[PDB]
């Protein structure tokens, strides 16, 4: 009442919830590592082309290991923060490895018109996920030229995102061109491994977790509790809900997570948030 | 209704019928059909035009209505139908009087409380999240005027039922012998065979309302619904008593003590009260009372039968209800952030960019929950106007006689009671309705001996050969005397003074 | 695209307005039509020296409205507010910029009442036709005939007069109203301001 | 910015929308107890005897 003197009557103070008592992570338990050290360790690049479109499932994704390389140029991310990147799981990664001239690096972004970025593939508006890029002049450049890689230059039509469109025949002058990688080029001048990691982030069983480590399962108490980066608190009950079994997560109406799926066991629980209410203080 | 058919009539609003037939709806056979009709509302196509005279059944506008008729059953649209045509037959010396009389009880539903509600600010906006507990700090005071404002109407609508139902001071009750005049109250005093003491009318009226899972969904989202302080029995207790003490005391209990009387004689008196006499009610006792045991089976069988009556207090359970599911299904909007469930937006982003998003859910919710309260507040004071206007009804006609026209009930009102109902009140009104009309031949005036002669109460009438006074309201022909008119000058003044013998009762008297 | 994560904020404004909207309807049914049938007045227009003929309908006008209902009418100007003005030419570029045809294009428009004027006069009529004829008899039950100055001498009665009062100064009160009447048609067409309520 | 100036319009039509619905509701007082029937209420309908 901001008053040192209360009057007769009923009044509403405050709300008393039931605070949690444990913490529960919960994971799936594969152990299986991520073939990262077949993406940006690969003894020769691909092109744009074969465009090197790389699944990852079923793995322990550790993107610290990029973080303890110093040699990275850019880490650019997109929907998620980098440094969150251990604390979440993911359905299916895909990484996409090239080398490009550091000059249309900077093309190929959502949104963005370019030569390359147009007439070999865009990427989507609605891209959740990060670019990574390394200046590689050891390997990549070669004396008098690396005419191995080979670009587009021209094209008819400006290509829909993730496709793998492959024509080489004489438009209307010979539309792909050989860059020519020497290492006393300038810097814009200069090749650059490119790798864009691309995540699908669905309501899918996820198989590409992070290094977190699942605990014990605590049921019918106010618990906090994390299912696959779904972070929460409440009580876990079991459910007689039948789920299909495409099914994961269920869902209330105004499109809350109340009901999960165990990424170990094959049980649903059902989520109710712990007792909560008004304390009215009855006074003279 | 999709219960009765499937078809349908398409209203382009304000669009002239000449440029109506590319176009954003997909389906396109009600734009160029061969039932095209012009109305000032727009073009409807899809309705053939009839040209009688019918009620509005579906209103379209500018007098055109719409309804589904065996025309073989189509939709057809018409001009709508005031009403039968009548024509008085007024004349210079012409009077109606009635010959006889109906007693009707009708019905009138008034709504008086509402749902109180109570919202907690801090699980609704942000709902189990340490952050946005502390960003809400940032935003001032709204949650406590919010708050306020919920518990004004929270108490208001408990004052409302209380200044409704609470203007009888002591609990009455009536004798165990139930012999009220020949009168039957078996339907509206209350029934002890029921856990909860209500009658059989108040037991219709409380099963005809589908008062309220939902409730488990919106009570974790912070969404709470209060008790009313008055239950349901207390609410019975007062409509019992209220009943008890006009029936067995008249207008009497209101202006003090309650005043014994019998229920003949107190009928009588409200039947004095509209300008009828006395003997009426005495000579005409038996059938007085089977109209209004008649009309009483007419009122159960009719809430037995149709329950639309009731939707004034529907409403008041529908949009409280209304209201509170969309307010749980504003938490699935994004507006403008990456998602709707803020704890995605803590475990994707960091706390320089995270505040942005979280920003903009913060500020559509309380704007959804600020829209919330504006209209629970313009909903409290249409209840309070509503409940306002039920206290004095329950004030001027259940604790007396009103004189004002059409205020309790069509016709002269007699008496009135009350049933509870789910948030809301029920009159059953007793009125008197004039039933059997005659034609007869007035008069002002009657010269006797050279003076005026006007009548006291009543009007003079002529059956075609004498002249009688009769009351107003009811047909009962009597010998004109001097003790029922007086005079007043001469006959050269009056027009339309008639010549007829006025009688002396003094007269038979000397001839003794 | 950018609208439709919003929410149902538009539907409540659409339910808002249409509640509005069939309110003002509701309105108009429960002030006018009280009455049960469409009475009219007998061709003979004697009611005992009082002229009703400025307030009964007129036959002339095409609304049948009557000469006091027409200078209330002429008083008030009333926008045609969209309803009247359906026609495409406010589509095209004709006469000088409009504001009905501006807020138009802007989305904003206005539906049209559901009873006419010719009814809501012909309320106003049966009304009239049934207090002059019948007194307040047709409030309660039928209509029941009764002449103009008996009802008028029952009127005084009802207000603690005599009604042998009526009956000696009937030719002094009929000319007293017809005054009076003629006071309210005189100050209508002098003065415009007087319905500012409405304005 | 525009949906907060659509919703000031509606609250402020809700309003006027209250007040109009008192005053039908007055008018249809007035015309119940006075057209239809003599009343005795004191300047309920023209000041002097009704
Ligand atoms: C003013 O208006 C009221 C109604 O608004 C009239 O009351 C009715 O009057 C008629 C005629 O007198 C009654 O009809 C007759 O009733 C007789 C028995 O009445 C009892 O039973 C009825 C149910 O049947 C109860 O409702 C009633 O209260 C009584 O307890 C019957 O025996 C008569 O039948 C004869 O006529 C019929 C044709 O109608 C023949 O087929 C039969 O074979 C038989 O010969 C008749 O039905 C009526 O009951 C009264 N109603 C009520 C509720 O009492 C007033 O009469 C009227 N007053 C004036 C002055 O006009
Ligand atoms: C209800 O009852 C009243 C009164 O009873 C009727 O009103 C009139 O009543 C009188 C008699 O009661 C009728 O007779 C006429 O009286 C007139 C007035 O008399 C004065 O004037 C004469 C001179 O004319 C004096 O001698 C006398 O002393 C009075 O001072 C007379 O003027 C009439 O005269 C008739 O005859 C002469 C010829 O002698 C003609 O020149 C006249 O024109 C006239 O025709 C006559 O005597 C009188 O007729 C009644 N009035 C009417 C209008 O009829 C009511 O009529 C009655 N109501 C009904 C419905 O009948
Ligand atoms: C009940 O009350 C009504 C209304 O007062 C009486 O009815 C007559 O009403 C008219 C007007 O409505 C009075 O005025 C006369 O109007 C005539 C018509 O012209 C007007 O009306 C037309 C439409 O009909 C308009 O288009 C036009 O512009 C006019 O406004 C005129 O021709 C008359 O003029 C004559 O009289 C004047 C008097 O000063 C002379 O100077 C003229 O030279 C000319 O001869 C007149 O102005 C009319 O007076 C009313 N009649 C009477 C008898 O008063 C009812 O009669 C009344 N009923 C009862 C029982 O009291
Ligand atoms: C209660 O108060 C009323 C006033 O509201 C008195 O009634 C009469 O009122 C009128 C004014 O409205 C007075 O004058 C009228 O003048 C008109 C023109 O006549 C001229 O010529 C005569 C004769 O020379 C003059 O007396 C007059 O002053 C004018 O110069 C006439 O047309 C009027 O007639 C109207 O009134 C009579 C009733 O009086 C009706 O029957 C007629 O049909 C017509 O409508 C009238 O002459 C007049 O002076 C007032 N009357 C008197 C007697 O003074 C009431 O009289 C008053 N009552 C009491 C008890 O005081
Ligand atoms: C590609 O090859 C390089 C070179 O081998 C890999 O870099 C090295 O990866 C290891 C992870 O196994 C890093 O972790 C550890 O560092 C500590 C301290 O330096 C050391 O004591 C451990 O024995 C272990 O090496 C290591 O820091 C990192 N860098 C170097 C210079 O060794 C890289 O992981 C491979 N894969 C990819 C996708 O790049
Ligand atoms: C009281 O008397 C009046 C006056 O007669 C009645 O009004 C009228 O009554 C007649 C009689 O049936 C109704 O029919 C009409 O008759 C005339 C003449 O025969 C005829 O030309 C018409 O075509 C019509 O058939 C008439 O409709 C009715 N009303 C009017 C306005 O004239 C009245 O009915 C009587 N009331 C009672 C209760 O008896
Ligand atoms: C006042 O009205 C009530 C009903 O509105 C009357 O109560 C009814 O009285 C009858 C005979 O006394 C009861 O008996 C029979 O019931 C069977 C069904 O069990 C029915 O099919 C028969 O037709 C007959 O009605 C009836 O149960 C009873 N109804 C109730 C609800 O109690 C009461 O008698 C009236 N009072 C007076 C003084 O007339
Ligand atoms: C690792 O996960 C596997 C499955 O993903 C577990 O193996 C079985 O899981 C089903 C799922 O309901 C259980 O019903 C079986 O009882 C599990 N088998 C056994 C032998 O336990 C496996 O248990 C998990 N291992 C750990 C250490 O959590
Ligand atoms: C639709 O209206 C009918 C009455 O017109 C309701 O009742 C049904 O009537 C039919 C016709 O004889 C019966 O065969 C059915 O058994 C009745 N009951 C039902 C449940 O269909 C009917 O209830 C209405 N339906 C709805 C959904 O309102
Ligand atoms: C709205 O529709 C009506 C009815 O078709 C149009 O009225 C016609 O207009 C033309 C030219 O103005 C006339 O030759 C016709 O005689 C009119 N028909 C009738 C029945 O009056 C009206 O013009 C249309 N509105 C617009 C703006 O075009
Ligand atoms: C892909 O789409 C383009 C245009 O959208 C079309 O011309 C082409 O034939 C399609 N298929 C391939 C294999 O490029
Ligand atoms: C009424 O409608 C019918 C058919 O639609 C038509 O023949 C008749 O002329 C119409 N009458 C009037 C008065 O409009
Ligand atoms: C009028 O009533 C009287 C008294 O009841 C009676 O004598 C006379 O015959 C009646 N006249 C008619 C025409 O019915
Ligand atoms: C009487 O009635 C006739 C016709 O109904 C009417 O013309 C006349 O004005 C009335 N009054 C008198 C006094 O004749």
């Amino acid at each position: 009442l901001k008053s040192f003197t209360v009057e007769k009557g009923i009044y509403q103070t405050s709300n008393f919830r039931v605070q949690p008592t444990e913490s529960i992570v919960r994971f799936p338990n594969i152990t299986n590592l991520c073939p990262f050290d077949e993406v940006f360790n690969a003894t020769r690049f691909a092109s744009v082309y074969a465009w090197n479109r790389k699944r990852i499932s079923n793995c322990v994704a550790d993107y610290s290991v990029l973080y303890n390389l110093a040699p990275f140029f850019t880490f650019k991310c997109y929907g998620v923060s980098p440094t969150k990147l251990n604390d979440l799981c993911f359905t299916n990664v895909y990484a996409d490895s090239f080398v490009i001239r550091g000059d249309e690096v900077r093309q190929i972004a959502p949104g963005q018109t370019g030569n390359i970025a147009d007439y070999n593939y865009k990427l989507p508006d609605d891209f959740t996920g990060c670019v990574i890029a390394w200046n590689s002049n050891k390997l990549d450049s070669k004396v008098s030229g690396n005419y191995n890689y080979l670009y587009r230059l021209f094209r008819k039509s400006n290509l829909k995102p993730f496709e793998r469109d492959i024509s080489t025949e004489i438009y209307q002058y010979f539309p792909l061109r050989s860059y020519s990688f020497r290492p006393t080029y300038g810097v814009g001048h200069q090749p650059y491994r490119v790798v864009v990691l691309s995540f699908e982030l669905l309501h899918a069983p996820a198989t590409v977790c992070g290094p977190k480590k699942s605990t014990n399962l605590v049921k019918n108490k106010c618990v906090n509790f994390n299912f696959n980066g779904l972070k929460g608190t409440g009580v876990l009950t079991e459910s007689n809900k039948k789920f299909l079994p495409f099914q994961q997560f269920g869902r209330d109406i105004a499109d809350t997570t109340d009901a999960v799926r165990d990424p170990q066991t094959l049980e649903i629980l059902d989520i109710t948030p712990c007792s909560f209410g008004g304390v009215s203080v009855i006074t003279p | 209704g999709t219960n009765t058919s499937n078809q349908v009539a398409v209203l382009y609003q304000g669009v002239n019928c000449t440029e109506v037939p590319q176009l954003t709806p997909t389906w396109r056979v009600y734009s160029t059909g061969s039932n095209v009709f012009q109305t000032r509302a727009g073009c409807l196509i899809g309705a053939e035009y009839v040209n009688n005279s019918y009620e509005c059944d579906i209103p379209i506008g500018a007098g055109i209505c719409a309804s589904y008729q065996t025309q073989s059953q189509s939709i057809i649209a018409y001009t709508m139908s005031l009403g039968a045509e009548n024509s008085v037959a007024y004349s210079n010396n012409s009077i109606a009087i009635p010959t006889n009389f109906t007693i009707s009880v009708t019905t009138e539903i008034l709504p008086v409380s509402m749902t109180k509600t109570s919202v907690d600010c801090t699980m609704y906006i942000c709902g189990d999240s340490t952050e946005c507990s502390n960003l809400l700090l940032q935003y001032g005071s709204f949650c406590t005027q919010l708050k306020r404002a919920l518990t004004g109407i929270a108490v208001e609508q408990d004052k409302n039922t209380q200044e409704v139902f609470a203007q009888v001071k002591q609990i009455y009750k009536t004798p165990p012998i139930k012999y009220f005049g020949g009168f039957n109250f078996s339907q509206i005093l209350p029934d002890p065979s029921k856990p909860s003491k209500r009658s059989f009318i108040e037991d219709l009226l409380f099963n005809k309302v589908t008062l309220a899972d939902l409730i488990c969904a919106q009570k974790f989202k912070g969404l709470t619904v209060l008790p009313p302080l008055l239950t349901d029995e207390m609410i019975a207790q007062y409509t019992s008593a209220l009943l008890a003490g006009t029936i067995t005391s008249g207008w009497t209990f209101g202006a003090g003590a309650a005043l014994q009387i019998p229920f003949a004689m107190q009928m009588a008196y409200r039947f004095n009260g509209i300008g009828v006499t006395q003997n009426v009610l005495y000579e005409n006792q038996k059938l007085i009372a089977n109209q209004f045991n008649s009309a009483i089976g007419k009122i159960q069988d009719s809430l037995s039968s149709t329950a639309s009556a009731l939707g004034k207090l529907q409403d008041v359970v529908n949009h409280n209800a209304q209201a509170l599911n969309t307010l749980v299904k504003q938490l699935s909007s994004k507006f403008g952030a990456i998602s709707s469930v803020l704890n995605d937006i803590f475990s994707r982003l960091d706390k320089v960019e995270a505040e942005v998003q979280i920003d903009r859910l913060i500020t559509g919710r309380l704007q959804s929950l600020q829209t919330y309260v504006t209209q629970q507040l313009i909903r409290a004071a249409e209840i309070r106007a509503s409940a306002n206007l039920a206290a004095t009804k329950m004030s001027e006609c259940v604790l007396g006689q009103s004189k004002r026209v059409d205020f309790c009930g069509k016709g002269y009102h007699l008496m009135s009671f009350p049933q509870s109902a789910p948030h809301g009140v029920v009159f059953l009104h007793v009125t008197y309705v004039p039933a059997q009309e005659k034609n007869f031949t007035t008069a002002p005036a009657i010269c006797h001996d050279g003076k005026a002669h006007f009548p006291r109460e009543g009007v003079f009438v002529s059956n075609g050969t004498h002249w009688f006074v009769t009351q107003r309201n009811f047909y009962e022909p009597q010998i004109i005397t001097t003790d029922n008119t007086f005079v007043s000058g001469n006959c050269d003044v009056v027009i339309g003074i008639v010549n007829n013998t006025v009688y002396d009762p003094l007269q038979p008297e000397l001839d003794s | 695209n950018l609208l439709l994560q919003y929410g149902s904020f538009c539907t409540q404004l659409k339910r808002a307005l249409t509640g509005i909207a069939v309110e003002q309807d509701k309105n108009t049914q429960e002030v006018f039509a009280q009455v049960k049938q469409i009475y009219k007045t007998p061709p003979i227009k004697y009611f005992g020296g009082f002229n009703f003929s400025q307030i009964l309908p007129d036959p002339s006008k095409p609304s049948k409205r009557s000469f006091i209902e027409d200078l209330l009418f002429n008083k008030v100007t009333l926008a045609d507010a969209g309803f009247i003005k359906q026609y495409g030419d406010c589509l095209g570029d004709i006469a000088a910029r409009d504001l009905i045809c501006a807020q138009k294009f802007k989305g904003l428009t206005v539906l049209p009442p559901l009873l006419t004027d010719e009814m809501i006069a012909q309320y106003t009529s049966a009304l009239l036709a049934g207090t002059i004829t019948s007194g307040w008899t047709f409030g309660a039950g039928a209509a029941l005939q009764i002449p103009f100055a008996m009802q008028m001498a029952y009127r005084f009665n009802g207000i603690g007069v005599t009604q042998n009062v009526l009956y000696e100064n009937q030719k002094l009160i009929a000319n007293q109203f017809n005054s009076a009447i003629g006071k309210i048609q005189d100050s209508l067409s002098s003065t415009a301001s007087a319905l500012g309520k409405l304005q």
